C-alpha cells in the first residue's frame, strides 16, 4: 500500500467551518486490488494533540481530511501547526502510515 | 501538490514500527529532481557527463529527536530495491541523528563508458539513490516528525562535454 | 562561543557556526587603481561602522519569509544614514548578524541568504516597474505574505512568492548566494560578513540597493511541547570600511 | 597567434572554487 | 584537468570526513575516497567546454528585425530572446566585447548603421541621416558575405549589470525605471536595402567574446515576460473574463509518488 | 563521532565509544605458517569484506534478547553468501556494528556481546541434540522469547534462558567475552571487530559457525513521558579479511 | 614499402618450408622463394593507399534529405548506405572524426543545426527551437562555397561500435533494443532554407578521419535489408501471395563446372 | 601432449596443435590508465578463474553447427557466474578449450571461431529486433538447426544459416577471426586464449555479451567403417583475470 | 605542417600483422 500525494502540507483558514477541507489524498492498491478497510485510513496520533481533522471519504479511492470542528482553530493562541499521521490499511493487511503536516493561517 | 511551494523541498518521517522507504532519487540529470538544482541546471546544458555527486541530508528537527537512516546508492544495471536487504547491496553510508544534522553520501562514478548521457536513456542510466530508516526516527513525543531536505553539488572530478541547449528553458512568446 | 566587535558595539553568541566571508573577500577601502572620482573620500571608521539592530520580526506558522534592501535600510539608523543622505556616492561593506533562538523543543530553519542585485519582480501581469517606496521600506523590511491570486497590484508592488525569490529563480539555487541556515537543532545565529560587491567603485547610496538580505522560513517552525508558537528573529548590520565622497546638501523632502 | 587587425578587441576567444562552496573564515 | 581518483583502502577513523554541516553555508569536501574503497583512476577529462569564455561565447541569436519599407530598427539587446538571456542571467556582471554577425535573406545591397548613443537614428530609408559623417556604418552585399563587426566594451562601469537594484531618478520621481533599463545602452542598428530584390528577415548573431563574468546567479526556473523586467506572472488573456489569473510557467515537473520513482 | 569504511560501504555515527578489538588482534589472513590445505585461497576482498545491514528487532519491554549465529547470519547476504555456499572451508574475521538510538527520555542498556562457539543448550529434559535449523535461523536471528516451563520442546529447540546465556552460564560473567553496552544515557551504539577465532585455519562455514552475536536487554526499556514503548535495534555486520578455499558445487538443496 | 625479393637457388631441405597446417588457425609464411627458384627484384611498391586512414578517409555520402517546406531532418548515421557500410563493417569497433560536407542543390540562404543529443530538434522551418544560445548552428549560402565541419570523436566510450551484441535494457524488460542502436548517437543534422529559390536535395557527405580501427571482421557478402539491424533475409513481395518467401541477396556466382574454368 | 592448468582444474591433450593467443595479447587486469569506475574492482582468481565444462553436443551427420555467447554460458557456472549476477560490470579474458576426438577411421572438420560482437541477423523479413532469451540460452548453447523457408520467426528468433554466420557475412573469412580447425585426421582439440575484447573497460556481463564461441562443421562426419555415426563436442571455457565492480544485489528475478 | 584552426581535430588525414595470419602462442 501507499499512499499518495502525502508527504504533504495542508493549509486551513484561521475560523473554518466545520467541514471544511485541508488536503486531499488518494491511495493505490498494492497491485492486488484488496480494498481498505472500511473504518481506515484513520489519524493515529497527532503532534501536540488533536481532534477535528477527520479523514472522510469521497467518491471513490480517493480520501480527504476535513475538520469537524470538534475542536476551533484560533491563530491568535496556540497551536497552529499539526502533523497529523494518516493510517491507510487494506484487507490482507499491508499498513502505510504517513504524515499530513497541517497549518493555520491567520484572518485578519 | 507541494510544487509551487517551499515544502516541496523536504519530507516528513515519523517513528515507524517497520522499514519504509522513504525518498528515492533516480540519479538522472535530466530528471525534475536533479535538473532544478544548480548542479543539474549546469549539466543541462551538457549532452555528456562524467563524475560523482555528492548529496548531503539534513534533518530539520528539535534537538531531542535522532534517528539513523541508511542512503543507498544502487549502481547502474541495478533494480531500485524495494527492500534493505536489497539497497544495503549497493554503495550505501548509514547516518546517526544528534550534534549536527547533515550528512554526505559521495554517489561515486560507477559506470560502462566513460561519459553518461544527460537525458537519461536505460543504456546509460545512472542509477538510483534511496533513503531508508536505518533503526527508525524517534522524537520525544508519540506523533512526533522531522523534515530531512537534501541538497546536490558535483565532486571535484566531474566533468562535461557537447554544450547544448538546456530543456530547462522555453519561449513560447515573444518579448516585447 | 564568539565576539565581533565593531567600534562602540559588540556581538556574542554561544552556539555559532563559521561566520560566512562572503565571496573570499573582507570588506576594503577604495584603492586609487579602482577609483573614479577625484575629491577626498570621507571615512567615519568608527560612528557608522557599528552594528546597528533593526526591528524584530516575528517568525510564526505561515510566515513565508522577510527582506531587507542594503543599505536602504540604514537609511535612518545613525551617522551611516546622515552620511548616506548628504553623500553623492558610498560604498560599504556589512557584517550581517541573523539572531533567531528558540529552544531544545523547537524545528524550524531558516536559510539567510545575501543577493547582491536582487531585482525583485513585479507583482504580476502587464508592464509595470516596481515602484521606489515597495524597495526601500527602510529597517522594517517587508514581510513576503506568501503568493496569491488576490495580491494588491496598486503601485508597482513587488512579489510575494518566497519559493521563486521574488525575481523568477528559484529557491534552494539560492545557496549559490552567500547564505547560513540557522537550524533550531544546531544553531541560533549567522554571520556573514559581505564586501562591496558592484561593477563602479561608489554610487548613490539612495537609488542603489547593492546588497538584499533574505530570510525564508524553509522548514516551519514547530513549537514541540512547549506553548510558544512565535520567536522573535532580529537582524543586527554593522557597516564596514564604509566611506562616502561627493558631499551635497541632504538629499530627503 | 597573430592579430590580424592590430587591436585587442578584434581577437579571437580568450582564455578556484573556494570563494564559493567554502566562503567561511 | 580534474584530479585523478586516488586509492583508498579501509578506513576506520574517528573524524568523519563525511559528518558535515549544511547550516555553516559552505559545501561538502566529500571525495568517492571518504566512502567507498577506490582505486587509482587516470583522469583526463577537462571541463574546457564550461568555462565562461566557451560557455557563453558561441554567437547566439539576440534579435530578429523584419524589413518593412526597406527599413529595419534593433536597438543592441541579449533581452528578445529567452536562451541567451538566461545563459547571461546566470551571472550579475559581465564584461564582454562583443561580435556582431548579420544574417540576412535580402538579395541585394544593405547598409547597417550602428547609431551610438545621444543621437537622433534614421527614421527610414531615404532619410538624411543615413549620411552620416562619424556614425559607424557598414555596407555589403548579402551574398558573397555574412558581415562582422566587434563592438568593444561600451560600459560606463567595469561591467555591464545583468541585474540592477535600482532607479535612475530620486524618490520623488514619477518615470522612474527600475532594472538594468538606464545603466546601459548598446546603441542601435538601423537597416536598410539599397536595393529591392530579395527577402526582408534580418536576424542578428552575436557572441560575447573576452567574458569576465562576476557574480553568480540561480538559473530561472521560469519563463520570461517581458524585457529588462525579470518578471514571471504571464497573464495569458487579456480579453475573457478569466483575465486577472496569472499563469507560472516554471519547468518543476511532478512525480506520482516519492519513494517509487 | 566515528567512521567505519569497508568498500562499497560506510558506516557513520555521532555518540559513539571506542571502538572494541576483540583480544587485542586484528582480522588477519591465514599465514602460510598456519595453514594446512595445499590450494590457494581466494580473496575477494572488496565484494564480500562490507557492511551487511541484518534485519531490524525490536527492542519492546519483555524481550529478553536476540542471537545471531556468524558466519550463518549472511549466508544470503551477496557474495560472502555465495562464497560461503560454493566453497569446502573459509575463514573470516567480522565487524559487527549495533545500533539502537531512541532519546534522551529514554531509559535502558543492552549488553552486546561476541560469544566464541556458543553451544546452546538443549531447551530442556531428555538427552537430545539440538537441531541444525534452530541454531541456523539465518539474518532473521533468534528472538530468546524468555524461560518457562511451558516452552516448546519439539525437535532439538535451543533453551530461551538469557540469564544462563542459553548454554548455563552466568549473564554478568558474559563480559569476559568481547561486548559492549549501549546505555542509552550515554551511548547509542556499539563497534566490535573480531578476528577468526578458531582452534583451526579454515572450516566449513555452513556446518561450524565461529561467532555468535547476543543482545540482551540488561535493564528494559522505560519511555519515559514519551509515547514510544518500542526503538528498533539494527544489526551491521561486515567480513573482514574474509578467505575461502576449495571450491565446489554449491551446498544448497 | 613491400620487401624485395630474395634470390633462391635448388634446395634439397628436410624441414619444407611449404608443408604447414591450416588447423591451428595461423596463415602461412610462405614467400615465392620457397616453391621456385627467384631473382632479386627490386620492389618499390607500397601498400599506402591500403591503410585505414586512406581506406575509409574518402568522403562518402551518409545520408540523403529531401526539404518538403523549407525543412530537412538526418539524424548522423553510416547506416543508410550500403556502400559505406560496408567498409565500415570491415571492423567491431572505429574510432575517428569526421567532417560534414553538405552538398546541396538549393539556390539561397540555408541553415544547419548541429543537434546534440538529448534535446528536442526543431520540427519545421519558422520553428522557435532554431533561436538557439548554445546548438552550435552553420549558415551558408550553396552558391559560392560547401560548408564544412568536423565533429570530432563524440563516443561515451573508446570506439563507435559497428557491432554490439548487446541490448540496453535488462533481461524483463520489453522494448529491448539490440545492436548498436543504443550505444551511440551522432546527434542530428537541421536543415532549412531561409530563401525559396532553389531545389530541394540535400546530400551529406561526411569524411572519417584520424580512424583507428580494431577489430577485423569478414566484409559483408549479402545486401543489406534494413539499418542497425544486420539482417539480410530480404522480403521483396509484401502484397501477394508469395508474401513470407525471403531472398538472400549474395554476391556467390556459379560456374557451370569445376575444374574446366 | 599439452597441459594448461587454471586452479581448482586442469586440461590435458595427447594430440594438439599451438594454443591460439588471440590478437597476440594475454588477458591482463584493467591497468589505472585504462580504468573509468571509481572503486576497486574485485580479483576473485582462483575460484571464478577455472575451467567450467558445459554441456556436450551431438555432431550428427545434418548437424550446421552449434553457439555459445560469452560471458552468458557461464552465468550459472559457479562463483563467476555469482560475480556476474551480483556486479554492475565486469571484465574477463577467456581460455577456450574445444574437445572432439574420434577415431582414425572418422572423417571431418570443425572450424571453431571467437567472434567478438557477434551481432546476430534476425531469422527472417520485417524490422524486428532480435529476442533476449534468444541470444542468452545459457551453457546449453544454440544449435544453428540450419537454414529454411519454414523457420519459426516468433518473437525475434536468430538466423539459422551457419554459411552467413547467422549475422550476413561469409564462412570462410570466419577465419579473420581467432580459430582452430579440428580436423579428426590431425588434431582433436583445440585451445584458444581471448583476452578481453570491448571498446569499453567494463560493462555488464548480463545485457553485453563480448564473445561468441562458434563451432561450425565445415566438412560431415563420415564414421568410415566403424558403426558411430555420431561424436560429442563438449567446450571446456575458463574465464581468466576476471575482475568485477560495481557490488550491488543479484541481478536475477 | 600549419594547424590553421588550432585544434586537433580540425587537422587533415594522419598516418605488425602478426597479431593475425600467426596468433600462436
Ligand atoms: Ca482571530
Ligand atoms: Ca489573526
Amino acid at each position: 500500500l501507499h499512499l499518495i500525494l502525502l508527504p504533504a502540507t495542508g493549509n486551513v483558514a484561521e475560523n473554518s467551518p466545520p467541514g471544511t477541507s485541508v488536503h486531499k489524498f488518494s491511495v493505490k492498491l498494492s497491485a492486488s486490488l484488496s480494498p481498505v478497510i472500511p473504518g481506515f485510513p484513520q489519524i493515529v496520533n497527532s503532534n501536540p494533540l488533536t481532534e477535528a481533522f477527520r479523514v472522510n471519504w469521497l467518491s471513490g479511492t480517493y480520501f480527504e481530511v476535513v475538520t469537524t470542528g470538534m475542536e476551533q482553530l484560533d491563530f491568535e493562541t496556540g497551536p497552529n501547526i499539526f502533523d497529523l499521521q494518516i493510517y491507510v490499511k487494506d484487507e490482507v493487511g499491508v499498513t502505510d502510515l504517513q504524515v499530513l503536516t497541517v497549518q493555520v493561517t491567520d484572518v485578519n | 501538490g507541494e510544487v509551487g511551494k517551499v515544502s516541496m523541498y523536504y519530507i516528513t518521517v515519523t517513528k515507524k514500527t517497520v522499514t519504509e522507504r522513504i525518498l528515492v532519487l533516480p540519479l538522472e540529470m535530466s530528471n525534475t529532481l536533479f535538473a532544478t538544482t544548480l548542479l543539474g541546471e549546469v549539466l543541462n546544458y551538457y549532452a555528456n557527463w562524467s563524475g560523482s555527486i555528492t548529496i548531503t541530508f539534513m534533518c530539520v528537527c528539535d534537538a531531542f529527536s535522532t534517528g539513523k537512516f541508511l542512503v543507498a546508492y544502487t549502481p547502474p544495471g541495478g533494480k531500485l530495491p524495494e527492500d534493505r536487504k536489497q539497497a544495503m547491496l549497493g554503495v550505501h553510508i548509514i547516518w546517526d541523528l544528534g550534534l549536527q544534522s547533515s550528512c554526505t553520501i559521495v554517489v561515486p562514478w560507477i559506470s560502462s563508458g566513460f561519459y553518461r548521457r544527460t537525458k537519461a536513456d536505460s543504456f546509460t542510466h545512472g542509477g538510483y539513490v534511496s533513503l531508508w530508516y536505518q533503526t527508525a526516527f524517534v522524537p520525544p513525543v508519540s506523533g512526533g516528525t522531522g523534515s530531512i531536505l537534501a541538497t546536490c553539488s558535483a565532486c571535484p572530478d566531474m566533468s562535461v562535454r557537447m554544450l547544448r541547449d538546456s530543456p530547462m528553458m522555453e519561449q513560447k512568446n515573444e518579448l516585447q | 562561543l564568539k565576539q565581533i566587535t565593531i567600534g562602540n558595539s559588540t556581538i556574542t553568541t554561544q552556539d555559532s557556526l563559521h561566520t560566512v566571508l562572503a565571496y573570499g573577500e573582507w570588506p576594503t577601502y577604495l584603492s586609487d587603481i579602482d577609483a573614479t572620482s577625484v575629491d577626498k573620500p570621507t571615512h567615519p571608521e568608527t560612528s557608522a561602522d557599528r552594528f546597528y539592530t533593526l526591528d524584530s520580526v516575528e517568525w510564526q506558522v505561515g510566515s513565508h519569509g522577510w527582506w531587507w534592501k542594503l543599505p536602504d535600510a540604514l537609511k535612518d539608523m545613525g551617522v551611516f544614514g546622515q552620511n548616506m543622505y548628504y553623500h553623492s556616492m558610498g560604498r560599504s561593506g556589512f557584517i550581517i548578524h541573523t539572531q533567531c533562538n528558540a529552544t531544545k523543543f523547537h524545528s524550524g530553519a531558516l536559510i539567510v541568504a545575501v543577493i547582491p542585485e536582487h531585482q525583485l519582480a513585479y507583482v504580476g501581469g502587464v508592464k509595470v516597474n516596481v515602484g521606489y517606496d515597495h524597495t526601500h521600506p527602510g529597517q522594517s523590511g517587508h514581510q513576503i505574505r506568501g503568493p496569491s491570486q488576490s495580491n494588491d497590484r496598486s503601485g508597482g508592488k513587488p512579489d510575494e512568492d518566497p519559493l521563486f525569490n521574488c525575481n523568477g529563480t528559484l529557491l534552494g539555487n539560492i545557496t549559490i548566494f552567500p547564505h547560513q541556515i540557522i537550524n533550531l537543532r544546531t544553531n541560533n545565529s549567522s554571520t556573514i560578513v559581505v564586501p562591496y560587491i558592484n561593477c563602479v567603485p561608489m554610487d548613490n547610496m539612495l537609488k542603489h540597493n547593492n546588497l538584499s538580505l533574505v530570510i525564508i522560513p524553509l522548514v516551519p517552525l514547530r513549537p514541540g511541547s512547549s506553548g510558544i508558537n512565535s520567536v522573535p528573529i532580529t537582524v543586527t548590520i554593522a557597516p564596514y570600511k564604509s566611506e562616502f565622497s561627493g558631499a551635497m546638501e541632504a538629499q530627503r523632502q | 597567434n597573430i592579430n590580424y587587425y592590430k587591436d585587442s578587441a578584434s581577437s579571437g576567444l580568450s582564455r578556484d572554487p573556494s570563494k564559493f562552496t567554502q566562503p567561511l573564515v | 584537468v580534474v584530479p585523478d581518483t586516488k586509492p583508498s583502502g579501509p578506513q576506520h577513523t574517528t573524524k568523519p570526513s563525511i559528518l558535515g554541516a549544511m547550516e555553516i553555508g559552505a559545501s561538502s569536501n566529500a571525495t568517492p575516497e571518504s566512502t567507498i574503497e577506490t582505486r587509482y583512476v587516470y583522469n583526463t577529462n577537462t571541463n574546457a567546454e564550461a568555462d565562461v569564455e566557451m560557455f557563453l561565447g558561441r554567437s547566439a541569436l539576440w534579435g530578429k528585425v523584419t524589413l518593412t519599407r526597406q527599413y529595419a530598427k534593433w536597438e543592441i539587446n541579449f533581452q528578445e530572446q529567452a536562451h541567451i538571456r538566461k545563459k547571461f542571467e546566470f551571472f550579475t556582471y559581465l564584461r564582454f566585447d562583443m561580435e556582431v554577425t548579420i544574417v540576412t535573406n535580402n538579395k541585394g545591397l544593405m547598409q547597417i548603421m550602428f547609431v551610438p548613443p545621444g543621437i537622433d537614428h534614421p527614421e527610414t530609408h531615404d532619410d538624411r541621416k543615413w549620411d552620416s559623417a562619424s556614425n559607424p556604418s557598414v555596407f555589403f552585399q548579402p551574398k558573397s558575405g555574412f558581415p562582422r563587426f566587434t563592438i568593444p566594451f561600451t560600459g560606463l562601469a567595469s561591467a555591464y549589470y545583468m541585474f540592477y537594484d535600482g532607479y535612475d531618478k530620486p524618490k520623488g520621481s514619477d518615470n522612474n525605471e527600475y532594472g538594468i533599463a538606464p545603466t546601459n545602452d548598446m546603441g542601435l542598428l538601423c537597416f536598410r536595402t539599397l536595393d529591392n530584390s530579395g527577402g526582408n528577415d534580418v536576424k542578428i548573431y552575436v557572441k560575447p567574446k573576452h567574458i569576465t563574468a562576476w557574480v553568480p546567479r540561480p538559473p530561472r526556473a521560469t519563463q520570461y515576460t517581458h524585457k529588462y523586467s525579470t518578471n514571471y506572472h504571464y497573464k495569458p488573456n487579456s480579453s475573457g473574463p478569466d483575465e486577472h489569473v496569472l499563469k507560472d510557467r516554471h519547468f518543476i515537473k511532478t512525480r506520482p509518488l516519492i519513494s517509487s520513482a
